[PDB]
RNA sequence: UUGAAAAAAU
RNA sequence: GAUCGCUAUAAGAUGCACGAGAGCGAAAGCAUUUUCAACUGUGUCCAUUAAUCAAGAACGAAAGUUAGGGGAUCGAAGACGAUCAGAUACCGUCGUAGUCCUAACUAUAAACGAUGUCAACCAAGGAUUGGAUGAAA
RNA sequence: GGAGUAUGGUCACAAGGCUGAAACUUAAAGGAAU
């Protein structure tokens, strides 16, 4: 019966949290149930970069980075291949 | 032609507005221009100033860099922003603050020395209106 | 000769929208109320689902620097953009490539920004509680 | 524990590290 | 992006 | 004269990042900053005043009902366009009730820890929220 | 299974809630694991 012992989701001594929306989906979905995942990319990507800096209108620019939060829920999660099916011992890793 | 009835203006003068040449010149222009252009120096490169023929505000890269997972946010209002930092010989991963300490703390900045009452890192003016 | 309203080297400001359905390369002056040309993904192709590819982002990005070149701007302040309203603020496929067509054409990028509205608290969002099956 | 000790005489150090109600004969910390 | 169905007892 | 860009308005609604197997609450539930409960402390007081409870009584998500205000977003009903053998569905667009507040109802949920309340004993270990207590400045 | 159904009572403006069977039918219905 029981897959999991905190039955999938991260709450323990409450009795409801918000609804947040799938990143790719907006689907419904608890704020500790969320699969949550951080991104930090920069805004040109290293095939491009050369070109940017090589016709730069600065002296000494660095370029930033983008910082954005994403969550999944569990149907999107898995088939975004963000998460897999693990083992039945492996479900228990918690690294 | 579109361009032939188009006149330029000036503004470190730090860049060039275009107008419509005057008929039967108009210039509450609002311009955003960044901190390190106006000094000519990168170690202001992270604010952006308004000014209107005004107001500054922290750019979104540095807004988004600065905001750590496991610390505290400490928001004030001219805008202020903070968090609560590590410490050389700490060990525990999360440093959050009590409610009651966090009422407390509620060109450089130095604000910092609250330090008798947490320890904090990234201070900040985030926005002026 | 020398276009009547046109001038020496300038600085103007690149705000690219890159969703998943079409692209804006948009330059405006340093105000911001003038814009110089405005040339979407769409008015560069036929089908309607290569109005966001790459080829046409950048075939898009080839005739703003054309166009900015002949009315004196040289170099623009990039301010990179997605629909991230509520929706995904992942700009589109091409968002880099009408930004590398801009510098491949000899001009000089400034300053780069991304300016996706982030929503401090929103509305809702279209979809329903089960999302978008 | 599993590492049994003696409980009618408990040694001088160990009843001043445990709670003072929990001591074999509870007495204050005060004076 | 589309893919519905497979009689009863052995 | 759309999509797009800068600048200003007025409501409505929301309360990101911080935000966690963290906190509080009898449960439902509670996130913008500026009366009550509980834990620790105690050579303070009372002295069995306690536990569980048919009947009975408060609170009780969401939806729903009635009457006002509000009416931005989304959207049971509904209208179109697709896909299909058909589509009255998933997909796209528009949109009434509803989603918000006030007053009165309703009293149900996969109301879940599918684990009644109270008490005694009970292997090893790391970590955490709030006090008390030594050292460490 | 019939069934939270029929009837009786009661609560609500209403949807409905609470209390709540029987006739009849059938050798399984179900739980965890290989």
């Amino acid at each position: 019966t029981s897959k999991r012992r905190n039955n999938g989701r991260s709450k323990k001594g409450r009795g409801h949290t918000q609804n947040v929306r799938c990143s790719h989906c907006g689907r419904c979905v608890p704020k500790d149930k969320a699969i949550k995942r951080y991104q930090i990319k920069n805004i040109v990507e290293a095939a491009a970069v050369r070109d940017i800096s090589d016709n730069s209108a600065l002296t000494k620019y660095k370029l930033p980075k983008t910082y954005m939060k994403l969550e999944y829920c569990v149907s999107c999660g898995i088939h975004g291949r963000v998460v897999r099916v693990r083992s039945r011992t492996d479900r228990r890793n918690r690294l | 032609e579109p361009f032939s009835k188009k006149e330029w203006y000036n503004v470190r003068t730090v860049g060039q507005i275009v107008v419509n040449k005057t008929a039967g010149a108009q210039l509450g222009r609002v311009v955003e221009v960044n901190l390190a252009d106006l000094m000519e120096n990168e170690k202001f490169g992270a604010y952006n100033y308004k000014f209107k023929c005004h107001g500054l505000k922290l750019t979104t890269d540095k807004l988004r860099s600065i905001v750590k997972k496991w610390c505290t946010l400490i928001e004030t209002s001219i805008f202020c922003i903070g968090f609560t930092s590590r410490k050389s010989n700490q060990i525990k991963k999360t440093s959050y603050a009590k409610s009651a300490q966090i009422k407390k703390i509620r060109r450089n900045p130095k604000i910092v020395a609250c330090s008798k009452v947490f320890s904090m890192d990234n201070v900040y003016i985030r926005k002026v209106k | 000769e020398v276009i009547p309203g046109s001038t020496k080297d300038a600085f103007g400001v690149a705000h690219i929208y890159a969703t998943f359905n079409d692209t804006f390369v948009h330059v405006t002056d340093i105000s911001g109320k003038e814009t110089i040309i405005r040339i979407t993904g769409g008015m560069r192709v036929k089908a309607d689902r290569d109005e966001s590819s790459p080829y046409a982002a950048m075939t898009a990005a080839q005739d703003v620097a054309k166009r900015c070149k002949d009315l004196g701007v040289t170099s623009l302040h990039i301010k990179m953009r997605g629909e991230g309203g509520v929706y995904s603020k992942t700009p589109g496929p091409g968002a880099q490539a009408a930004l590398r067509a801009l510098a491949r054409a000899n001009m000089k990028i400034g300053r780069i920004e991304d300016v996706t509205p982030i929503p401090t608290d929103c509305t809702k969002r279209k979809g329903g509680r089960r999302g978008r099956r | 524990p599993l590492i049994e000790v003696d409980l009618l005489n408990p040694t001088a150090a160990s009843e001043a590290k445990a709670h003072k109600m929990k001591r074999l004969v509870p007495t204050p910390n005060s004076y």
